[PDB]
């Protein structure tokens, strides 16, 4: 029988383990993410994969998931095994709100989370998971906050990261656009604009073929607003305006 | 021709000049010794008289003919160039020494006998895989190993050029010596300054061009090919990339895996056969070190193994600064911010970066390279 099995748990001879970095390998593909904020608000850039011209067009968001009532997260990998992944935390989310009667940290969340992928990787003899995937999230104690999984098990706090087919040459120009706490959430949104105009190798910039959610800190809301198609190609040529204009003085 | 091969006063003395006095009254002797012969033994003239008279024995057409046995007395049986061989025999101009099986010889047109030997023309593989000059620079145009360069000079250079060392320890060198890391960290690099440092007669092979679809060409060109090294002299004999033999499966072969299995069975038994070796060094280079056969990899077949790892920050700008040696550069660039734009370039990904922004400036005509250059260049270069 033990001819059968496969041992997806041991380590290489060289030291590592090859079952996620070929998952890893995976998550390259069949995606683009990002998130930015430096300001009030945080917002998520997806591109949309599947643009068949036959779809409902429902569920008000493809990779977008509200978590919490502040917090939601932006996904990347098999979508049906996010699907387990994000109920799966969100009565964690809900355990923790009936354990203390109080909203989570967003950190301490992810964690808990990064332990379940975690464990799967260890042992089991255990398919993982090849998701990772993107936190935004308000608390009282930083505010709004940034979050990066990682299918492996460990994550990262960062404030704008895309992780698409062509993620670091994105952020080869993230690192080259931004400013410490004063991109504000309209200066990020037309970089963001322009970042997913780099990367996005369907030129044009096809509103419908994104997808884009903010999180503000409203009074006691945290208004968690996915922007309606009609105000995305206004952004879209308001790009295109400045470009012909920035080109042209040159 | 060899009279004499002894030199050691290495000075003015009477010993260095009665050597010559001795040696100069005997080649005197054997001057009038044989001057008296054609004195009172004219009789021809020697120098062509018995000369076309053996050409005179021998008819022009000449048959060129191959050994196949030896019976002494001078007679043999030589194989036709069509096939019906015959058994005539072997004359006294043949001088009997350069006489082995398959050798071609020199025949009668009537009676076939053996006239003379022939000399062989060489051999186009022998070319083909011999390397004739010095590849590129020495182990300067390098940088940044400055370790294993002691390693390889070790097993491979101070072995030639110092054979004293080995023999007040007691000892012999080491045999089979090994590269192996990441892709395109200057493997085949290292043995291009090698084969320039080197006089011995060099040898270079891809692992991949060792398979055949002939069964047992693989192993035949393998047994030949260690007859070539064995037969030439101190000589060299790299093989790159021999990874390939186990990776990759082709349809040209005939047989599958095991025959793969054979060539290397028979590549095994030249590293470590029972025959006298000879004065053959053995440099070996590939990047998936895991994956081959370790009974090739025992001591006694390889001894030095050598790992390249990926290049530090500090010694990356050492191979920017060798890849911008001798090239216009506007001082419109910093180094430092093109050294931590990927965390783990190779050295052939500096080199890459620089050519093809010299592929930039001969776009535009110029003559000095900006910064703009290396903008798009590691645009080009690395994302795709
Ligand atoms: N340390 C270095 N200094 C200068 N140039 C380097 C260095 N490493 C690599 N290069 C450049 O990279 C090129 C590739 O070298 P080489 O082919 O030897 O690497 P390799 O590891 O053998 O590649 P492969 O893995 O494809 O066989 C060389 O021509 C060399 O100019
Ligand atoms: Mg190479």
């Amino acid at each position: 029988s033990r001819r059968y099995d496969s041992r997806t748990t041991i380590f290489s001879p060289e030291g590592r383990l090859y079952q996620v970095e070929y998952a890893m390998e995976a998550i390259g593909h069949a995606g683009t993410c990002l998130g930015i904020l430096a300001n009030d608000g945080v917002l998520l850039a997806a591109e949309r994969r599947n643009i068949h011209k036959l779809l409902d067009e429902v569920f008000f968001s493809e990779k977008i998931y509200k978590l919490n009532e502040d917090m939601a997260c932006s996904v990347a990998g098999i979508t049906s095994d996010a699907n387990v992944l994000t109920n799966e935390l969100r009565l964690i989310a809900q355990r923790y709100l009936l354990q203390y009667q109080e909203p989570i940290p967003c950190e301490q969340l992810v964690t808990a989370l990064c332990d379940i992928k975690q464990a799967y990787t260890q042992f089991g003899g255990k398919r993982p998971f090849g998701v990772s995937l993107l936190y935004i999230g308000w608390d009282k104690h930083y505010g709004f906050q940034l979050y990066q999984s990682d299918p492996s098990g460990n994550y990262g706090g960062w404030k704008a990261t895309c992780i698409g087919n062509n993620s670091a040459a994105a952020v080869s120009m993230l690192k080259q656009d931004y400013k410490e706490g004063e991109m504000t959430l309209k200066s990020a949104l037309a970089l963001a604009i322009k970042v997913l105009n780099k990367t996005m190798d369907v030129s044009k910039l096809s509103a419908e073929k994104v997808e884009i959610a903010t999180l503000t800190r409203e009074n006691g809301k945290t208004v968690i607003r996915v922007l309606k198609q009609k105000e995305v190609e206004q952004l879209i040529k308001k790009h295109e305006e400045e470009e012909a204009k920035a080109e042209r003085e040159k | 021709a060899s009279k004499l091969p002894l030199v050691t006063p290495h000075t003015q003395c009477r010993l260095k000049l009665l050597k010559l006095e001795r040696i100069k009254d005997y080649l005197l002797m054997e001057e009038e010794f044989i001057r008296n012969q054609e004195q009172m033994k004219p009789l021809e003239e020697k120098q062509e008289e018995e000369r076309s008279k053996v050409d005179d024995l021998r008819g022009t057409p000449m048959s060129v003919g191959t050994l196949e046995e030896i019976i002494d007395d001078n007679h043999a049986i030589v194989s036709t160039s069509v096939g019906s061989e015959h058994y005539v025999s072997i004359l006294s101009f043949v001088d009997k020494d350069l006489l082995e099986p398959g050798c071609s010889v020199l025949l009668n047109h009537k009676v076939h006998a053996v006239i003379g030997v022939l000399m062989d023309d060489t051999d186009p593989l022998v070319t083909v895989m011999k390397v004739e000059k010095a590849p590129q620079e020495t182990y300067a145009d390098i940088g940044g190993l400055d370790n294993q360069i002691q390693e390889i000079k070790e097993s491979v250079e101070l072995p030639l050029t110092h054979p004293e060392y080995y023999e007040e320890m007691g000892i012999k060198p080491p045999k089979g010596v090994i590269l192996y890391g990441p892709p395109g960290t200057g493997k085949t690099l290292l043995a291009k300054a090698v084969a320039n440092q080197t006089s011995a007669t060099f040898l270079r092979v891809v692992g991949s061009e060792l398979i055949q679809k002939y069964l047992g060409d693989g192993p035949k060109l393998v047994r030949e090919l260690f007859r070539v090294a064995e037969e030439h002299a101190p000589s060299i004999v790299f093989i790159d990339e021999i990874d390939a033999i186990g990776t990759k499966r082709y349809d040209s072969n005939s047989g599958g895996e095991r025959e793969i299995q054979r060539t290397m069975l028979e590549l095994l038994n030249q590293l470590d056969g029972f025959d006298s070796r000879g004065d053959v060094k053995v440099i070996m280079a590939t990047n998936r070190i895991e994956t081959l056969d370790p009974a090739l990899i025992r001591p006694g077949r390889i001894d030095r193994k050598i790992e390249f790892p990926l290049p530090d920050e500090k010694t990356k700008k050492r191979i920017f600064q060798i890849h911008t040696s001798r090239m216009t550069l506007a001082d419109d660039v910093t180094l430092d911010d093109l050294i931590m734009a990927k965390d783990d370039l190779s050295g052939a990904d500096i080199k890459a970066i620089c050519t093809e922004a010299g592929l930039m400036a001969l776009r535009e005509r110029r003559m000095k390279v900006t910064n703009e250059d290396f903008k798009k260049s590691k645009e080009n270069v690395l994302y795709k």
